[PDB]
């Protein structure tokens, strides 16, 4: 048995494959509210709903995420995307898929450098529903 | 297939009936006669076979009769003149019932009987009960009514053939009630019994009839069990609580036999996961306020230890721990602790002037 | 003496063996109120209920969270589960074991996946009532 | 006597609710026996608690 | 019995409004103001009550998507005519026993938004009313 | 004598309405108003008081579990006719001295909530009422 | 249908005074309250309404820029003559369906704010107005 090691990672987004990628990951997170009831000494939890949130970091090899959103950001209309994440370790038996759709960034960074550092970009982004492709 | 579009109302005037059965009680009635041989289910009045004799029908309409609920269904066995009572037993095997009587009926047979339902319980753990006539059995699954000349109506109905009203009566009690000072309408008279002679008649362990406040009544609703073991209690002797718990281990019987059986792999760790199974399942009984509060599910340690030391095991020098981890071949040991609240049938009160 | 390493650590998760798990962590938070008494000048405190908290670690071996809650977490149902733990070190003198019940999950993970590192999930999850088999 | 026979004697389950409700059944007997100037209007009825 | 699923929750709920569906719905409230006056009696120091009627009152509050509310009543109101329309209210919550539905009747409004807009911050709309009767609809 | 432990917890409390008890409930008061007048009486500048009745106020809220509320008044205050409930509360805590009983009578109750319900937010209801009469059992 | 992104933004108005754009302006506001008398009709519990007219308000906050609200009618006040207005608001959103406008006529202010101040504090100044008419342009 071998545990699926990350090198092996390729993301899609908007129908575009993203050649450098350095990690990606989603998550959702629950909201639950504190329930007491009567007679008994244990609190209880109602979940209410959901939050998407995730983030991806790339190196800076291209103004991708400009030519992505920057004049529409301007003009007052905020495009959405979808993402595509593929996991496929030869070692491991399978490979996994998910979309994940209706996604918005939450910043832009038009310019970052230090001497002796080469670049890096990341975005966070949330997300309101995915889709489950190749299922482990 | 698909046919012409179809518009069509029905009315149905779903409103006839009267002192509704209830879902649970099953009585099972096995009878000698010369006709309608075999199993012949009763549900209601109106389906009774027509060929059967006067003795036969005037037991039915007496096991008719209950409590507060008529019995959900019946269940008569016929029988011919001169057969030998194996076979209905080994046909009766097959059907689930909860009480089995017998109208009419020898010394002998009794015995007979008496013997098949005590193998039946401890052999094969099916919990049912019988009913009989002057039977002096010592275990819970036996019920024996001895007072005599019953007179309903005008007839001077034998012990033997009242069982059948006995029977009837304990099937139509719903769980919360008992079946102490429940009044028979149909009863004219009893024979003369002085209190003292009907008090230690109930202390040895009866069932029986006492003339009390307006009419007639029923004495206790103890069992036939007269002596009390270390590891058997006091509360068994009542027949509210013996039904409890025959349903309640009847009950489980779905989630042991259905999926345990010849599925899983005998190893300690499946053994805490069926106790945890068990365990889930008492607490939604609890929570319907069937039984008490705080019932536990835990490994059999007594009887597992015997168990091992009818093979070849030196019991002495093993942890506990290492007792119970022992692999125990095919057999699994659980043992359960519940509570059922009894009816009120006495009281005490103390006024001060 | 020696005391119990958690290398000889199991996990029952909704009746079936979970078998990677890094680790397996179940506490129980009291609530307490400060009461002041006349005359007294310390304080004491009243226990008014508690609180089940806990998480679990595992190694992506599988997608074994998606599979448990995903659809219904959608749906707008949330499941409950039953996860039992048990700790046996060959050379302490006993083992032990727990059930945890009623069990409810804070969060899920889609993908998470870094250049060079093995995958990891941490669960971390909220309960009411336990039970205790083969205590010390 | 016969209050208890009629209604409690095996038809109820012997619970602290019922048992509070048979103590309010013996208390109105006693309510309505006090309008008829029979006895005393301080009449209380309680679990014995050292039986 | 009791838990804490189920309790029911405001996500799960849905407004028929004048027989169209409204979408874009935050919140919505009806109540019945019981009317009771005080009646002193002879002999008893407790003070008790005459029921006489009841008056309805309620809310609605819903993102400002579109102007909605305008084209419902604001011709009406200038030439001297009051609509009455009728509400239908359903919750239903998966975890909960099932779902309870209520019609609201002789629905009168108390005011129109012609506008409402602040640098900065979303819109929404907030509309009060009275009615005068109600049925009742697969109650729980 | 007095600890902390003493102190009864709300937790443990339970109300029964109408014969049924209530298993969705948040909280349960009860309170008493009297009604004084001032009494200016001549040579003593401090001012008395004389007392004339009382009025009974309270108030029940509970989740929102099920319509409840709805089955016990909702028909009958239509048609006119104003039912009268009786409420027992109980408050039994295992550190404190034993537990208190009291039953509020002749309960009516001063409104009806139809819908109450807003997205992201769990539902409750509150439901406010008088008496006129109480007991006393099982009293500390 | 719904979606989060129709949702109409604060930040897209724009406000016209007396035919001249107003560029600094923070929030405006306009309503109307509806008139009603309660009426008891025989033989009905539930209490109905008659509406009878319609009373409008509103306000309008802007940026201390300039001194654009003296100009307008400081030195009218003074004499005795009161003008009217006409002002128009436009809500343009990209995302949302299109764009509404409303024009609200015969505005007459309450108040006129000749200084205010306070060290370390940005100025700002609002006025409140009430109205008559309106119109309906370009509603979505």
């Amino acid at each position: 048995r071998n545990v699926m090691s990350g090198t092996w990672g390729e993301l899609w987004l908007d129908g575009n494959k993203v050649a450098e990628v350095k990690k990606f990951q989603a998550k959702m997170e629950f909201t639950k509210e504190d329930i007491i009831i009567a007679g008994q000494m244990g609190t209880d939890t109602k979940y209410m709903g959901y939050k998407g949130k995730g983030s991806i970091t790339l190196y800076h090899v291209s103004s991708r995420m400009h030519k992505l959103i920057g004049e529409k950001i301007k003009r007052g209309s905020e495009p959405r995307f979808v993402a595509i994440s593929k996991l496929n370790d030869p070692d491991s038996y399978g490979a996994e898929r998910i979309a994940v759709k209706n996604i918005a960034f939450d910043d832009l960074t038009l310019a970052d450098w230090e001497v002796g550092v080469k670049g890096e970009i990341e975005a966070p982004f949330t997300f309101t529903e995915y889709d489950f492709l190749d299922i482990i | 297939a698909i046919g012409l579009p179809s518009i069509n109302i029905s009315f149905k005037e779903l409103a006839t009936t009267v002192k509704e059965r209830s879902a649970r009680g099953i009585i099972a009635m096995v009878l000698k006669d010369a006709k309608a041989l075999g199993l012949n289910e009763i549900h209601e009045k109106e389906d009774i076979p027509v060929d059967l004799s006067a003795e036969n029908k005037e037991y039915i309409n007496l096991a008719l009769m209950g409590n507060v609920n008529t019995p959900n269904k019946l269940l008569v066995y016929v029988i011919e003149g001169e057969a030998d009572i194996q076979t209905a037993l080994d046909f009766l095997e097959t059907k689930e019932f909860n009480y089995l009587c017998m109208p009419k009926a020898v010394e002998a047979d009794k015995t007979a009987i008496k013997n098949w339902i005590i193998k039946l319980r401890d052999i094969d753990k099916v919990k049912v009960k019988a009913v009989l006539g002057k039977v002096v059995g010592n275990h819970e699954g036996i019920i024996n009514f001895t007072t005599e000349d019953v007179l309903v109506g005008e007839k001077k109905y034998s012990v033997d053939e009242f069982t059948s009203r006995v029977a009837g009566l304990i099937a139509g009690t719903p769980l919360s009630q008992s079946v102490t000072y429940t009044k028979l309408s149909d009863v004219v008279d009893i024979p003369k019994m002085t209190k003292v002679d009907a008090e230690s008649r109930v202390n040895k362990g009866e069932l029986i009839l006492i003339k009390e406040a307006g009419a007639i009544r029923i004495a206790r609703g103890v069992n036939s069990l007269t002596e009390l073991t270390a590891e058997k209690g006091e509360m068994f002797q009542k027949i509210k609580i013996v039904d409890t718990l025959d349903i309640i281990h009847s009950d489980i019987r779905k989630v042991i036999i259905d999926d345990y059986i010849g599925k899983v792999t005998n190893s300690y760790d499946n053994k805490c996961l069926l106790i945890v199974a068990i365990k889930s399942y008492l607490e939604e009984l609890e929570k319907s306020a069937l039984i008490e509060s705080d019932s536990t599910v835990e490994i059999d340690f007594e009887a597992q230890k015997s168990y091992l030391k009818s093979k070849g095991v030196d019991l002495s020098y093993m942890t506990l721990q290492e007792i119970k981890e022992a692999n125990t071949g095919s057999k699994v040991f659980l043992k359960a602790k519940i509570k059922v609240l009894d009816a009120m049938e006495d009281i005490d009160l103390s006024i001060e002037i």
